[PDB]
């Protein structure tokens, strides 16, 4: 009910939306950084030769990371539904 | 006319609630605005239960038997559901509006119904823009999530409020959603 | 019988109008009959504070049209301001969003194309909670109330030179997203320039080799950081919206709230 | 009242399951409204009287044939007439929401058949709804995984434009229709409840 | 409450809702934000109805609306005398293997198809109709996708990644659809759609 | 129950469509995107669309209108008087293939495309205003895909891939629509092509 | 009648500048409907004015019947639009009407409308190309700086979406092409 | 309705985009391809040259072949809707 | 209703997304290596030279996996539905 | 109407988008052959493209212009 509690609960969501989103797309930059080198190393000048091993990396990730994601957002909806008590007083 | 009376109730906090989730999840048009004015309507009789019981075991029947004048029932009926606002409405509401009615600060629980009205209705707004806005945060958390995912491998064009739709019904099931959004809805009302 | 509504239909019109527009209710989620009802009991709480309307005024009549027009125009002026101010907040999300890359499809095509208005509808709560967190509509309401004692119904309206002034605001809608949001626009742009930097390194580097990474994690961080003191800048552009409220219907301000 | 009447009683019956479900499949598709709300609130009606014809028939036999002979109506055939919609509805819905509910309304029960309607209903939409998104998620994956894989074919070769809702149209259709589609959906959609 | 909802199942008893699916597939399929009227939909397909049932609205206002001039009855005759056209009318474009699974779950399995009830005919007529709209869809979509993906391609094999072959595309497609006659093979097709 | 359906009749009636779809299509056409501009294109065709049937409406009125004064008569060869001259008038802007295409799916048919049933001329009327709104389109159209093609290519040529050749082509698109008098053409053209 | 005002011109010329910005919908056409219809009233308070001095006031103090008063209403409305629309275009659809006049001024309103329409469009293009030239110009800048740097990494209209801000404002923006909007309306 | 005229249907269509799009980018190619080479004997570090000699010949293959191709595909547009009602029913 | 018969239902789907994707384009890919391998000995520095090579094979191979896939992804989505009911309680 | 009418008017489009963009390019082109043959080379490209454009703009948007009222021009015979 104050306007300082409601910034302070954004700035939870974003910071879960960040690390979410590093951990999806980190694995998916560090790939895409070395098949770039590769493609230095060799001047190999391709344009989308990098979006497949980007593409699977990513669907492996999410495969990976499917349960902690789902459980921490799960908990993050938890507590809001426990706060919202004090929000009406 | 007589929709002030429902009005009156715990029913715009619902409406709007129910109102921001449809809209919380990609969903447009979606249960048409009917639906949620029934599913409304139908909270509204499981929380307002006390009052009700109130009203009609007390001067709802003894006016079928008479023996009152007919304005006595209104009478003795406008004082329930005023302490069921009264346990709602923020008392910075109640006292601006005390100003701005020109009436001198008086005691609560003394001021006319007609002060009671838009004091307890702007108070309920105020709970339920903020009820929703926090239940609204998390399936725009998944939205974010995924159209930074999608922009990632790139792709540039798959609209994700479609794509996320199936992961926000999915996380709005796993928390069963509904046994918690409309039971907190139902404890927010101490009457 | 009793055919009081036509005692107080202006000053109901005059509420109502402000009310169609203003952040809050004036927004969706909130259907009509809830905004109409809402706008038909707050007439019944300020009938006191309300002069009486002049009389010889017939609704069914053309001089009743003209002031009826004449105070809508008041009341949509009025809840517009806090339109504009909500929407100083919504610019500051689409600018951090489509510099994040995060909208980007509507930025390589402003045809039909693909919007994303996602960051922006989320600062809209903000911008929607910090009007109601410090209760905005509250001072809102109280500005019409005090209306009937500054801008009386069937004494005159806003001006030419009030409208003006009020059209300018898109310029300070601007000015004020670019004052809340420069520190994390040069960051993002810095760090932009170190991406060009290490793709001078070698011309490998394209849009579809580490396409938009950096850019959406620094976008969303930045983002996450002017979060942090947001509420300030929000209290000195509620200042210069409320005092503009107060120009409108000219009130006198510095007197109380 | 009469202005909540059509929806107070659309929400009895599982009305509301069918439109959710087929308008999570209308977005599904992509199609930006093609099947418009007189067309999708058409079929999800036809299909609850397809759904509801024994306690349509029950209600018919036992309140509108008292009410058409005028053995007595408005007060008993009222009565009679919410007997097998909690019928229906309570054999529907889990335990779990319906003591939910019983337990927030403060009266206590016993016998789960001895809910008063004004608090079983409640529990019912909820349980409803609930599944209805079940449905509409286990329904959606397929098509997702069409938007996916075509949305990248596309930038495999290069082609950052023409939005995959275009060109994923196809797929979708002749998936939907190879599957047989409106068949299978439209039967379990009918299979699922204990009616 | 049978105030509000009655324009949506006077139009979906009859074979209505296959134009609206088919012209609104194609208008997408354009490349093409909607650009014929919603309404313009609605009335093309509302008067392609009223053109192809002509034998059924034919048959509803000589035995039921005109003999309910005289009124020859306290609105009983209509209500009974009507259904058997309509029924006879989707029951050739019902499938019996859609039909099939519709009786079974309702439990009262006749063997006379005509003798199903109408609550139970409907609700196949529509599942089966929604297929044909999709197949009569699908059919015509191919053409518009196989310009755009020539289009995308060709403007890729320059390097031109950026034009939004959304634009480019769309006097292709226009140019074929005037070439073929367009609507006039197309509203023949739904119109020869439905034999009956 | 016709509250719905109704107000999408009277633009089908009268030629309404072509000139909405035309301008639609030219408003993909600049690239530019405005359910503001979206919203003026109803107008700017309404507006058209009361100049070009101020004859036809015109007449109308003063076969019914003016005499509904005394009104002399009641819904019978009142509005069969008024169904009369947008007969007329519509069967001078359809071809006549499509008619004949339409016809024949009725079935009932006669000798004088003058005593044609309503019900089968409107759509035919349609499949008509539609083919030539996309032959206008299709005319209309080239130009500016001429610029967009000669932009993203000089963009390509210096360098400049990454850039977006739409959001710096709309600049050219609207120099070139001044250019050539812009609207002043387009509607008269429009104009010329309702020739009665 | 809001078609009879200048708003028609008003919002095209601000859509014209939302798209420029590359800023899309990010006004919120609510928004941007609002502040084309207060600037309407303006641009139109003079001719309001007169509005109300001509038959208004004398109306209600009953010296005009109220056909007549009607009929007075138009004419000033109609001297104002005649300066705004162009020879040739007010000439085509007269013409295409058929029934020719000597003046403009007794042409009918029906047909003035239309050719008005056109004329303000025609104009509010005008408008709109000067608009774009600024920011079509620190797009190409701005893309050709990084194309000498050739980085590619830049994406130039992302990149230059904070420098059409910054250099939108740093001129004072919105004033200037406001005076432009009120300069352009020459009664 | 069968999983095998739809998939039989699909390769046509697919067939239609090969042949299509080989006739209009194969003589792209072969300019692209000679251009290179002629960079690379005169020791030329070009990047952009070739697209307007290959763009040269996309435009005229255009017109070239373009009576073909709008033959090509009127002629299968006309022969989806002499098919579609074996697969209606 | 499980956090984790959503999180494995999830996974089938992404399994096959995933194997969908690399069959369709892993020939794309080899084919456009080729064609870089292939420039490199010879010194051809070219951008959308691969680009008609590579639609080549990511299209035969569509008409040539065009059956398996759409059984594929058919089968799943029947089995999409036999455990409905398991799941709707 | 007929599919010949509409490959010509398209033919036609395509030969304006042909000689419009080769008279902007070829400075381009002619310019960047002969600092290669010396071998940067963008910032003069640039350079000769624009005054390539402020040449030739004129007639450029002559031949547009006159394209454009050829096609209003050949309309009605199209629709009927």
């Amino acid at each position: 009910m104050t306007p300082e509690i409601f910034v302070e609960l954004f700035k939870e969501s974003l910071w879960l939306v960040l690390i979410m989103v590093c951990a999806i797309i980190i694995p998916s930059l560090l790939i895409g950084l070395v098949v770039a080198i590769f493609q230095a190393a060799t001047s190999i000048n391709e344009q989308t030769l990098s979006f497949l091993p980007r593409l699977i990396i990513t669907l492996l990730a999410l495969m990976f990371f499917g349960h902690w994601m789902t459980q921490m957002l799960m908990d993050f909806f938890y507590s809001m539904i426990e706060r919202l008590p004090q929000v009406l007083y | 006319l007589p929709a002030m009376v429902i009005l009156m109730t715990s029913f715009t906090r619902i409406v709007v609630v129910m109102s921001i989730l449809r809209q919380a999840m990609g969903l447009q048009q979606t249960p048409s605005n009917q639906v949620i004015i029934g599913i409304a309507l139908f909270l509204t009789f499981f929380i307002m239960a006390p009052v009700f019981n109130q009203i009609n075991e007390q001067a709802v029947q003894p006016y079928l038997n008479e023996q009152i004048s007919a304005r006595q029932a209104f009478d003795l009926a406008q004082e329930p559901m005023k302490a069921f606002m009264l346990k709602q409405t923020r008392i910075k509401d109640l006292e601006t509006f005390v100003e701005m009615s020109g009436s001198q600060v008086t005691a609560p629980e003394q001021v006319s119904m007609a002060v009671l009205i838009p004091a307890f209705i702007t108070s309920e707004l105020k709970t339920a823009f903020q009820i929703g806005f926090m239940l609204f945060l998390p399936f725009l958390i998944i939205d974010l999530v995924v159209a930074s995912v999608l922009m990632a491998m790139g792709m540039m064009m798959l609209s994700p409020m479609i794509v996320s739709l199936p992961f926000k019904l999915m996380l709005f099931v796993l928390v069963d959603g509904w046994n918690l959004i409309l039971s907190t809805l139902a404890g927010s009302f101490a009457l | 019988v009793l055919d009081f509504i036509a005692n107080y239909f202006w000053p109901y019109t005059r509420i109502a109008a402000m009310l169609m527009v203003m952040t809050v209710t004036g927004a969706r989620f909130v259907p009509a009959r809830v905004r109409l009802y809402l706008g038909l009991a707050l007439t019944f709480a300020v009938m006191p504070a309300i002069p009486a309307v002049p009389s010889d005024i017939a609704l069914l009549s053309l001089q009743g049209f003209m002031i009826t027009f004449e105070q809508i125009v008041i009341g949509m002026a009025m809840g517009m301001v806090t339109q504009f101010l909500v929407q100083i907040f919504v610019m500051l999300g689409q600018i951090l969003g489509m510099q994040s890359s995060l909208g980007f499809a509507s930025m390589v095509d402003p045809a039909n194309g693909q919007n994303t208005p996602l960051l922006g509808q989320m600062f809209m709560l903000l911008a929607t909670l910090f009007f109601l967190s410090s209760d905005g509509h509250l001072k809102m309401i109280q500005l019409v109330v005090f209306s009937f004692k500054s801008l009386p119904i069937g004494s005159g309206s806003l001006t030419t030179v009030d409208y003006r002034e009020l059209a300018l605001w898109l310029g300070i809608m601007f000015k004020a997203s670019l004052a809340v949001s420069l520190s994390g626009i040069i960051a993002l742009l810095t760090v932009n320039l170190s991406f060009g930097v290490m793709t001078r390194a070698a011309p490998q580097l394209n849009i579809f080799s580490l396409g938009f990474s950096f850019a959406l994690l620094v976008g969303l961080l930045l983002c996450w950081y002017i979060l942090s003191g947001l509420y300030t800048h929000y209290e000195i552009y509620w200042q210069e919206t409320e005092e503009q409220i107060c120009r409108l219907i000219r009130l006198n301000c510095e007197n109380l709230y």
